[PDB]
């Protein structure tokens, strides 16, 4: 009944030195029944990230629509939308549904190709942004979420140790979350290389 | 009580002349001189102030307009028709980015939303 | 289970360095009108305890009826009644906390919160909550209703935790209750200007000041506002 | 939760799961969904889990005191109607179960008793309940007969946990398995989820769909 | 409609899809077609509230058949999903939403790769080896999860097929009346006459 | 709220309260009810602030339109205005307004537009939740031609009344006379009207 | 219409050592938005070597603790002053909890203290008296925020040893008194940065073959 | 939240906490709840964050518009008068709930407005769930011709207030000073009362640690020429 | 119903509209509201008609066995029976009841009774619908230690205000007089009392 | 419990009850008999709410069963049929009532005659040739009205109960999993093992 507990799923984002993390898990379900172990929830527009949990036609629908709207941008500036620029059109297209909103959780990651600054943030369904210097937290175990990050963070990880930091966070929140789970994955950012890993996880 | 003109006022000769356009063009060469010079560290804009009459204050008219806090606009031409271009092109800089994307417009696109108001003049009816 | 009819608002309250203080004002309200002016709130029970009651007021009579008739029944073959085996606030409290949850739990509750404020027999400040669904805490100022919301956040500004009791005098705990008094009656729909206040100090005793009113108010500054935005005159 | 139970040649056998859930969030994951009613009775947990083992405890109690005054074993069809009997009486005011009374004694042979909170009481070979329910019957149904033996039995019923509990959301953790023979229920181990599943996959080329 | 179910296999996509028609107390008709043929090489099953997945099956081979005219071209099984996705993902939020559940099975001919994809009414779409809808997946997951190789054949598809209406027709309170079976490969679209 | 409209010898006053709660909080204690919507056309406010401000707010620019076309316009004519907006809004609006003004011409004149949006021209009006209260003295103490000291009197009396017995209101007692002479602002304080 | 219960906040968290036992909860009581007291014990010795908190609405957490320590007396009376296992303390409980079915104590009960082989022991209950013991358990508001760390911390989920990558677990160790308590307190410190309702100050009671001793840290108080 | 404004001499002074919470859950401890409507114009938010910020920045743009069209400085009750009209079109369904603070050519201003579209006038305002904390701390020590620095004390410790009573609040204390014939002075962080104690542990994990079944590399530049 | 006693030098008086209403219908106009339950304790009636008398019979039958036994009740006594049956049956109950007496020792005593069952003892006391209307008026017009004729007075011209405004109140407004001398009954007709 | 068909031919009753138990989602058990031996030559099937079903027909059958042992004597069908009704009729008006439906089918061998009862819930009882309970007469008693004599055989009763649970297999949408048939006659009670 609850639309943003339907499909289940979790995003979590991290920044360190140099670099930012985001994360997901791979879990679409019909509330109890399992439906999919390979619904990725983040996409990517140009170096930007986003990371979106909620109601799965909504993910889908918001990812087909900031991917029209960002490759717009990109044709008439003559450049990638950077992660500051993007996280205020995520606001302002999720306020324009304020009284029929999209069921979702955003998270903007990505690291600003001119200054090289670290950033994220996160939004409620109708676009309020939180922008957080250390992590951002969504979805069905965001409460378990916020629990590990607040004990697991500190500032300024190195990338491969912020990479064992998001990962356990992600992983032991979604253990403690019949909605998510079945599989994960975390994207570790630099300036100018992204590594992508997929991790083994429980699958119940 | 009607606004029966729903056609083309400038429409093509049989030469390929847009002639409202070219007697447009011809307005503007009447009007007063302004420049514009590009510096490494800055641009300059600039025109000269015909006043009217010495009675009026020519502090009140501005041919030289704040778009945005990083663009201005100086012309040449109809002054009437300058100052409701420059209320269009301040209200676009809003409507039609800095609500979207939080910051103001560059000026490439900003010059292109109001080229367009202007192309518009020149098809709509 | 039932509706309160005839209301009492805030109850206030502190533990200062040799006792507790307690205040509340004499208004018994029926809704939005103020019907009672001359209601007592603060309920004694012999020389060392202030029951102090907000909530429903027919309730509060049956209250304070328990409370005289347990009086009675300690001084029923105690030659001790008037010295070892006088009633403590303790025992007072811990009886009203009783009824107070046997009657939530048999769903028909004395619809009130009430504060015991007293001095136990080694001297030690006591100063503790119960209410309508039995729910009780001790702090070293608590209150009622209004009070909750606005007299404990500057009540907590004098003593704020444990070891600031003994450094707050009599003058200073009686200060700030005072000015709590007033704050609640400018910003309080269902409150007096008239208030009860009692002080159980473990040296000079059980002192029980009635008729107060609150004084030095601020009203001048009113009559410079004037509409609600645009208008001048 | 994930419960069963099925009679076969060698007794029966008694899986289930371990998880317990309050809405969403995973309040257990070392839930004992067997109880162990005394030495030759085995009950499930499924519905509410205090009414379960409360119940089943006091049930328990009650064959004791059967077998202390009749100086012989009480029969599962006069435990498993104790409690039918009982949750009968509190018809309506609430109690949560679903239940499966397992037993093996001389004169009746392996036998498995579905016993329910709205006063159900049925005798059956195959019983599942729970929110997994569904997908171990699946898998109980496809593979059971009657000849298994005692090895492959005990294999079937930890698979068909294993089933639900990768697709249903409110079962998993670990699969607690038991064997009951005429001499008594034998324990067969706490076996978790994760584990095996990968374990499970790897041996048997089964779950080709997730990637491991 | 009750039962819609699919399975890819190497070569071919197979849809099942329950024959019985129940208005209430009486079960109307047992021989009940739930699909059209969207293009030459792709399928579309469905099951929902009465009327709608009629309406709405037809609506989208309507479409797919006018694109195929004017482009003299075959869309993709993933063009086909993506564009029956929009469709219903414009539905939710309507006056009043199609209620209406599918499947898409097709041959990629430019790949050269069976496809199957299960979009709920929602407008919740994945490309998966099986699938249904309902309560169906409950019953059959568990086998399909079980038996499933991505290199099986169609026989083989369709034998595992069998055992999962076989524990439909144990388990399942309602009397569904059996299913039609199709199947989706390069040479076309095909029913299987006798299961 | 506390708050009335009455018309003496020389115009009309208009009094009220300054009290503003949101439940049992007193969100506002020292509010201005006594809005102004032309130079000698006030009224008082009673029920939803946000209501009854955006209508006052559109009465005034309706009589500075006025104003700009066909002169200074009647108390009448403002009252007009106000149940215009109330009746044709009254699905939407909890508002109950009294209108008092001071022409030349008619002199002080008192209109009460009750929540329904009818109109009901006065000698005085009394409204808002402490009115109720004050029926009986407001019945037996007004007179018609009271002189300017005991028209202030009789409602600085009347709301102290008012105040006593309501919770809803309370703090100042804000007045605004209109004769001739112009407009003049009064304020009591607590002090001073409790005693009475 | 009357509603019998409320909520009081708090959480409240039990680790089971070795040789010792750890009953841990926030001194903070609220209701709504409100501040009750920033120092109202939750946690309670209640004789026989075992502790014991019934977090949620705190008047039936009061009743039942008040039962439960009565239940000791009068055990010890009817049975010659014999010592309260965990385990018949546990199960006592039970009946408490479960003797209010229809009209539950709105609380998750915790106990903890020393089995009859003398290592540590923790017993959890729902409302309404079903039970398990258990090794680490965390009850009340913030329970969602430290049980998944306390699965990474304590037990070591997800956690794998370097090189192998996957295939050899992180081996169960065992944890002094010390370093429990150190999880405790960031447990603790954590929650309250992210839950409105922890914060003030933490109580923390352990439980060895010596006694019960307390331990009481100072927390946020925002 | 907690929020305040307070009128002194030669201006106004608008405060905040810095907690933004979902339900019980703390999204963000250090939010930033004052906003700019112009240079002099600022806003103390409480009520749905997105709505507040949506309102802002809407009447903050028309305002700017307005100034430029005009050739005049932007005026508060210009302010006031676009943003309640807006709530009150939309019937209390913006769930803004706002004091508006600044100076301008006719002086210095403050108001409160609701989401319903009543406005308010005064020497000092609160708003939010600490409301009643920081009123009540208003309410003791505010008096007539207050200076600048006893202006700052007074709306800080009335966010104080709020901050240790109201669960709703706490973290920081934000300000802002509008002076008469002065720039406004934004004060982010003006008081840092709730830093975190350093942890016992330190939960840094050794590196490889974490199970990995594929990685790659991620395409994120576009296509590449030759 | 309007009801009113007040207490004065040489005793107490009770006063009383006669009107009782189901809906809009007067089902009754000449309704007696004053009640006796001892010879010189008596009560004003308001709230719930059955209920009402139910509870002045049973008071009247338990001060009657009270007199058998112990002689004269106190009114004090006869207020503490009433408010035993309104306490313990306040769910049961809707009883708005004033209770006047005249004893030697204590001289005129009015307790007031309401919704909740808790007692007030007052000089005078107001109740029922129309009372609201006269608050003010009452407040303001009372005096302790008044004359049988200014008590009268005071009654008369406050009944009449509650009438006038509440539509639940109206008829005849009875009076009972308690002193030393003995029980008076009154009554005064619309004739009469509207003209005031 | 879903269908009790009953029909009383020449020189016996025959009482058709369905197997499956159904709990919601799944069938639970496919060959459960909703039926109790009252008496020798009286037999009692069943259906209504969970539960209640069962602990009813034991009720009733251990009543019957102790009035036999107390009196050495079988009560008439009719007897027994104004028994069970009494109790559901006395449980109707209780704190909660039984929602149980039976049908009683005897012999009795005083006037060696066959008697059928239908009694529901709130205990209405009519003797009938033919009876069924919920939804099983809506479909069955066109056929019954059509076919049935009162002078067939057991043979040909049987045949009729066939084209009934034939109806009843093609037109409600539920499975019932087929029936267990018993005949009630002279010689007291058996049980049909094929049908
Ligand atoms: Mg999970
Ligand atoms: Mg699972
Ligand atoms: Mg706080
Ligand atoms: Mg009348």
């Amino acid at each position: 009944s609850d639309p943003s507990s339907i499909n289940g799923g979790i995003v979590v984002a991290m920044t360190g030195k140099d670099c930012v993390a985001i994360a997901c898990d791979l879990r679409l379900g019909s509330q109890s029944l399992g439906v999919s172990n390979k619904f990725e929830k983040i996409f990517h527009y140009g170096h930007v990230f986003l990371g979106i949990t909620g109601l799965a036609t909504d993910v889908t629908t918001l990812n087909e629509m900031f991917r029209y709207k960002t490759n717009l941008y990109k044709l008439k500036e003559e450049r990638a939308i950077e992660p500051e620029t993007f996280t205020q059109l995520v606001s302002s297209s999720l306020y324009e549904r304020r009284f029929g909103p999209y069921f979702v959780g955003p998270v903007v990651a990505g690291i600003n190709s001119k200054s090289g600054k670290p950033f994220i943030a996160g939004f409620d369904l109708i676009g309020c942004i939180d922008e957080a210097k250390d992590f951002i937290v969504s979805g069905t175990a965001s409460d378990q979420l916020f629990g590990m990050c607040e004990s697991l963070y500190e500032p300024n990880l190195e990338p491969e140790d912020l990479f064992e930091t998001i990962s356990q966070a992600l992983l032991n929140a979604a253990d403690r979350d019949a909605l998510s789970g079945w599989g994960a994955v975390v994207y570790i950012i630099k300036k100018d290389e992204v590594v992508k890993r997929y991790l083994k996880m429980r699958q119940d | 009580m009607t606004d029966r003109y729903s056609f083309s006022l400038t429409t093509f000769s049989p030469s390929g002349k847009l002639g409202q356009i070219d007697y447009a063009l011809t307005a503007v060469k009447q009007g007063v001189t302004s420049l514009g010079i590009k510096a490494t560290n800055g641009v300059v804009i600039a025109t000269e102030k015909k006043s009217s009459s010495p009675l009026a204050m020519s502090e009140t008219l501005s041919k030289v307009s704040l778009l945005t806090p990083d663009i201005g606009a100086v012309y040449s031409g109809m002054g009437p028709d300058y100052r409701v271009l420059v209320d269009k092109s301040r209200k676009v800089a809003h409507t039609s980015y800095k609500r979207i994307y939080g910051e103001y417009p560059p000026t490439k696109l900003l010059v292109s939303e109001v080229a367009k108001i202007m192309q518009e003049a020149t098809q709509s009816g | 289970t039932q509706q309160p009819i005839v209301t009492g608002t805030s109850v206030i309250s502190m533990k200062y360095d040799n006792g507790v203080i307690i205040a509340a004002d004499n208004l018994g309200s029926y809704g939005s009108l103020l019907r009672f002016n001359g209601v007592e709130r603060l309920i004694p029970v012999g020389d060392n305890t202030v029951v102090g009651i907000s909530g429903d007021i027919s309730d509060m009579q049956h209250i304070e009826r328990l409370l005289k008739d347990l009086v009675t029944e300690n001084a029923y073959d105690n030659p001790l009644a008037d010295a070892e085996e006088a009633l403590e606030p303790s025992y007072i409290f811990e009886y009203l906390a009783t009824v107070m949850y046997q009657r939530r739990s048999k769903m028909n509750p004395l619809w009130n919160a009430i504060i015991v404020a007293g001095v136990q027999s080694n001297g030690d400040q006591f100063l503790r909550y119960v209410n309508l669904l039995g729910v009780t805490y001790s702090s070293p100022t608590l209150a009622t209703g209004f009070g909750a919301h606005m007299a404990n956040p500057l009540l907590r500004k004098v003593v704020d935790r444990e070891s600031d009791i003994p450094k707050t005098t009599v003058q200073v705990a009686e200060e700030a209750i005072v000015n709590a008094m007033r704050v609640l009656y400018y910003r309080d729909a269902r409150s007096s200007r008239n208030f009860s206040l009692a002080i159980i100090d473990k040296n000079t005793g059980l002192t029980f000041k009635k008729n107060l009113q609150v004084e030095n108010m601020k009203w001048d500054f009113a009559k410079d506002i004037k509409g609600y935005g645009t208008q001048k005159i | 939760t994930t419960t069963l139970a099925f009679r076969f040649q060698g007794g029966i056998i008694v899986a289930v799961d371990s998880r317990a859930t309050a809405g969403n969030w995973v309040a257990s994951q070392t839930v004992k969904k067997v109880i162990e009613i005394n030495p030759f009775l085995l009950g499930t947990m499924a519905g509410g889990a205090a009414d379960c083992q409360f119940w089943e405890t006091w049930l328990g109690s009650q064959c004791r005191l059967h077998e202390l005054r009749e100086k012989e074993r009480i029969s599962v069809a006069a435990a498993s109607k104790i409690l039918s009997n009982l949750v009968y009486q509190y018809k309506g005011a609430g109690l949560s179960m679903g239940t499966m009374i397992c037993g093996y004694t001389r004169k009746e042979g392996p036998t498995i008793y579905y016993v329910d909170s709205d006063g159900t009481r049925l005798k059956g070979d195959i019983f599942c309940v729970g929110s997994g329910q569904t997908f171990a019957y699946g898998v109980l149904d496809s593979n059971y007969k009657w000849d298994l033996s005692v090895e492959d039995a005990l294999y079937l019923g930890k698979r068909s946990i294993l089933a639900a509990a990768h697709r249903d959301a409110y079962s998993g953790g670990s699969v607690n398995l038991y064997h009951v023979t005429e001499d008594g229920w034998i324990y067969h181990g706490n076996h978790d989820v994760g584990e095996l599943f990968w374990k499970v996959k790897e041996e048997e080329g089964s779950f080709n769909n997730v990637i491991g | 409609m009750d039962i819609i179910l699919g399975i890819r296999v190497q070569d071919s996509v197979i849809l099942a899809s329950s024959k019985a028609v129940t208005r209430g107390i009486s079960v109307l008709k047992d021989s009940d077609d739930k699909t059209r043929q969207l293009s030459p090489h792709t399928l579309m099953s469905f099951a929902g509230e009465a009327g709608d997945t009629v309406q709405f099956a037809e609506y989208i081979q309507a479409n797919i058949q006018l694109y195929s005219i004017r482009e003299d071209y075959e869309l993709s099984p993933q063009a086909v999903s993506s564009f029956v996705r929009q469709e219903l993902a414009k539905s939710i939020r309507s006056r009043r939403p199609y209620q209406v559940n599918v499947l898409i099975g097709g041959y990629d001919k430019k790949k050269n790769k069976p496809e199957l994809y299960q979009i709920d009414y929602l407008g919740t779409k994945v490309e998966l080896p099986y699938g249904a809808h309902g309560y169906s997946g409950f019953y059959t997951f568990s086998l399909l999860d079980h038996h499933y190789r991505p290199d099986m054949t169609t026989e083989e598809g369709l034998d595992l097929l069998k055992l999962c209406v076989q524990e439909l027709e144990k388990r399942m309170p309602m009397d569904f009346k059996g299913v039609i079976v199709k199947i989706v490969d390069k040479d076309g679209i095909r029913q299987v006459d006798d299961f | 709220t506390s708050i009335m409209a009455v018309t003496f010898k020389d115009g009309v006053i208009l009094g009220a309260d300054s009290r503003t709660t949101t439940g049992a909080y007193i969100a506002n204690r020292v509010t201005d009810k006594l809005t102004r919507v032309h130079d000698k056309i006030w009224c008082c406010r009673s029920g939803s602030a946000a209501d009854t401000q955006a209508i006052a707010d559109i009465v005034q620019y309706h009589l500075e339109l006025y104003t700009s076309q066909y002169g200074t316009p009647s108390t009448e004519t403002a009252a007009s205005v106000f149940k215009e907006l109330c009746y044709e809004n009254k699905d939407n609006l909890t508002a109950g307004i009294i209108v008092a003004g001071y022409d030349d011409k008619n002199k002080g004149e008192v209109y009460t537009i009750p929540l329904g949006g009818s109109v009901h021209k006065l000698p005085y009006a009394i409204a808002g939740s402490g009115s109720t209260f004050i029926y009986g003295y407001c019945d037996k103490n007004f007179r018609e031609n009271m002189s300017k000291e005991e028209t202030v009197d009789f409602i600085k009396h009347s709301l102290s009344q008012a105040i006593k017995w309501d919770g809803s209101s309370g703090g100042v007692i804000r007045m605004v006379v209109l004769t001739a002479a112009g407009v003049e602002r009064l304020i009591f304080y607590p002090d001073e009207y409790e005693q009475l | 219409q009357f509603n019998p219960y409320g909520d009081n906040g708090g959480t409240i968290l039990g680790i089971a050592g070795e040789d010792f036992a750890v009953l841990a909860g926030d001194t903070r009581n609220i209701t709504d938005y409100s501040i009750n007291s920033r120092y109202e014990p939750k946690v309670f010795d209640c004789g026989d070597n075992i502790v014991m908190s019934a977090n949620g609405f705190a008047a039936d957490g009061d009743a039942l603790v008040k039962r439960f320590k009565n239940s000791v007396k009068w055990y010890h009376f009817d049975h010659n002053d014999k010592k309260l296992s965990i385990n018949s303390a546990a199960r006592n409980i039970q009946h408490l909890l479960y003797g209010k079915r229809f009209f539950p104590y709105y609380v998750h009960t915790i106990i903890a203290g020393l089995d009859e082989d003398g290592k540590g022991a923790v017993y959890s209950f729902d409302p309404v008296g079903s039970y398990e013991r258990e090794q680490c358990r965390a009850g009340g508001a913030a329970a969602s925020l430290i049980m998944p760390f306390l699965d990474n911390q304590v037990n070591f989920k997800n956690q794998y040893e370097p090189g192998t990558n996957g295939k050899v677990k992180k081996p169960l160790k065992y944890l002094s008194v010390e370093e429990v308590i150190k999880l405790v307190r960031d447990s603790f410190t954590s929650a309250t940065e992210r839950h409105i309702q922890v914060g003030d100050g933490l109580e923390i009671l352990i439980v060895t073959k010596d006694g019960v001793r307390k331990e009481f840290y100072e927390l946020k108080r925002d | 939240t907690t929020i305040v404004g307070v009128k002194f001499n030669n201006g106004v002074v608008i405060a905040a906490d810095t907690r933004s919470t979902q339900g019980p859950i703390v999204a963000d401890k250090n939010c930033a709840k004052l906003h700019r409507i112009s240079p002099k114009i600022w806003c103390a938010a409480a009520g749905t964050a997105a709505d507040t910020e949506a309102v802002t920045q809407l009447i903050g743009s028309n305002i700017e518009l307005h100034s430029l069209y005009t050739s005049r400085e932007p005026r508060v009750v210009s302010a006031l008068q676009m943003l309640k009209q807006h709530l009150f079109k939309y019937q209390g369904h913006i769930g803004a709930y706002l004091i508006v603070a600044g100076v301008d050519p006719t002086g210095s201003h403050l108001f409160s407005i609701h989401a319903h579209g009543s406005t308010d006038v005064g020497y000092y305002l609160s708003l939010g769930s600490g409301s009643l904390a920081a009123m009540a701390v208003l309410e003791s020590h505010w008096k007539q011709d207050l200076t600048k620095e006893e202006a700052i004390k007074l709306a800080s410790d009335a966010i104080q207030a709020g901050i240790w009573n109201d669960l709703g609040s706490g973290s920081n204390v934000d300000v802002c000073v509008m002076e008469i014939g002065k720039d406004a002075e934004y004060l982010r962080n003006y008081l840092t009362p709730n830093v975190r104690e350093e942890k016992q542990k330190s939960y840094k994990f050794p590196r490889g640690t974490t199970a990995v079944l594929k990685e790659s590399i991620v395409n994120i530049c576009d296509i590449q020429e030759e």
